[PDB]
């Protein structure tokens, strides 16, 4: 069935989709070409949507509630608990 | 240009004004920037400092999970250790220690074997602490693992990518959910469980990394597996390893995988000696490296026992 050459993965519990690699050769280890060469030579975590534009997104009204709310705290937690070294200017 | 990036920084984090001079960007990635800085320390000294800025569109809990595994597990043993964060809204910024550090690709082909195996010594010293905390780096390669040939120091990096095992010290990792339940790495250094899928990923998983990373420190090739995709690293993979060898493998962790080419395994010292005290690098090289390669991650070698493996005979 499958045009050569192929690599085949799939799950012997079918818990996942067969996929699949196709290429023109397989890869072939090359010791000619020079050292240091190979021998074989967004989207929002906040928001839970993808965007287009990273800067426009940040200023959405969607990202600007989520950047001020108290989701932060987690890392509040572990701040209060590093002492601070640095001199401090005014 | 970058002087436009450090002021936006600034800007982001007003706070950063009050103690960085921050000087330059060194660091560039798809989920994060790093700067250096010069502070005053309390105590005296000035020092530099790297400030690692997080893109704001990351999960508070992927940033605290980070935070937390250099905290927790950093500052000692070549693992990178924290200062102190600063936060103003979405943008978090990690300030660290900074380690002046090499180019891999620059001293690749220029390092002696002794510091080749003290590269390696030091790199599983590290793996060695993560990993009794239980965090699972999932990227370990050579841009995050620092080196400073001069001062020989060391300090792996970049917990970005982290996840816990079953039984993780680090509370916060637990909830990083799993690549396989449903932030991918480089495909060159990752795993073949791990680039067939497999939900099961142990520690392991980073010990093969260091296995490709002593590969190209063997070869004088890096990058080694140069692959956009995981796949393409596999058969790359089964080329250095043999196809049936890989197939076996695989069948332990669940997963069947066709390849319509059988290629053969190669011997790893007259691959490395093709491809490259040189004259006489010990059979015990070859060996540590055919046990960090294992296909198998049930067998292959764990970080504490690559220490006492006799290649790092005595040191
Ligand atoms: N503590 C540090 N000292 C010196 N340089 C650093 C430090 N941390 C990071 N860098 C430089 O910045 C780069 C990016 O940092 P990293 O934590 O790997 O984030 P990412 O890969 O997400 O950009 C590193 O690969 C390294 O070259
Ligand atoms: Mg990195
Ligand atoms: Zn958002």
């Amino acid at each position: 069935r499958l045009k050569k050459p192929f690599v085949k993965v799939e799950d012997m519990s079918q818990l996942y989709r067969p996929f699949y690699l196709q290429l023109t050769n397989m890869p072939f280890i090359n010791y000619s070409i020079q050292k240091p060469c190979s021998p074989f030579d967004g989207y929002c975590e906040c928001c839970l949507q993808k965007y287009e534009d990273l800067e426009t997104h940040l200023l959405s009204e969607q990202h600007r509630n989520f950047a001020q709310s108290n989701q932060y705290q987690v890392v509040d937690d572990i701040v209060s608990k590093l002492v601070f070294d640095f001199v401090e200017y005014e | 240009g970058v002087k436009k990036d450090i002021e936006k920084l600034y800007e982001a984090v007003p706070q950063l004004s009050n103690v960085f001079k921050i000087e330059d960007k060194i660091g560039e990635g798809t989920f994060s920037s790093v700067y250096l800085a010069t502070a005053q320390l309390q105590v005296g000294p000035e020092e530099k400092i790297a400030l690692k800025h997080l893109i704001p569109t990351s999960h508070p809990i992927r940033i605290a999970a980070e935070l937390q595994c250099l905290t927790v597990a950093g500052g000692q043993d070549n693992v990178m250790g924290v200062k102190y964060c600063f936060r103003k809204n979405d943008h978090v910024v990690i300030a660290m220690p900074y380690l002046e550090h090499e180019s891999f690709l620059d001293i690749l082909n220029s390092l002696s074997f002794q510091e080749v195996r003290e590269y390696m010594l030091n790199l599983f010293k590290a793996l060695k602490r993560i990993h009794q905390f239980g965090i699972v780096h999932r990227d370990v390669k050579p841009s995050n693992f620092l080196y400073n040939r001069r001062l020989k120091k060391y300090a792996l990096v970049d917990f970005g990518l982290a996840q816990g095992t079953h039984d993780t010290k680090i509370e916060l990792l637990k909830f990083v959910q799993s690549e396989a339940q449903q932030r991918a790495g480089t495909p060159g250094f990752r795993a073949p469980e791990v680039l067939t899928k497999c939900p099961n990923q142990t520690t392991a998983i980073d010990m093969w990394s260091a296995g490709v990373i002593f590969l190209s420190l063997l070869s004088g090739r890096y990058p080694f597996y140069k692959a956009s995709d995981d796949l393409t690293a596999l058969a790359q993979i089964m080329t250095i390893r043999g196809s049936r060898e890989t197939i076996q493998a695989a069948k332990t962790f669940g997963k069947s995988i066709l390849c319509s080419k059988e290629v053969p395994a190669q011997d790893l010292r007259k691959l490395c000696e093709r491809l490259r005290g040189w004259n006489e690098v010990p059979d015990e090289a070859y060996d540590l490296l055919d046990k960090l390669l294992d296909l198998n991650p049930a067998s292959r070698i764990t970080a504490e026992e690559a220490l006492l493996h006799p290649f790092f005979k005595d040191m």
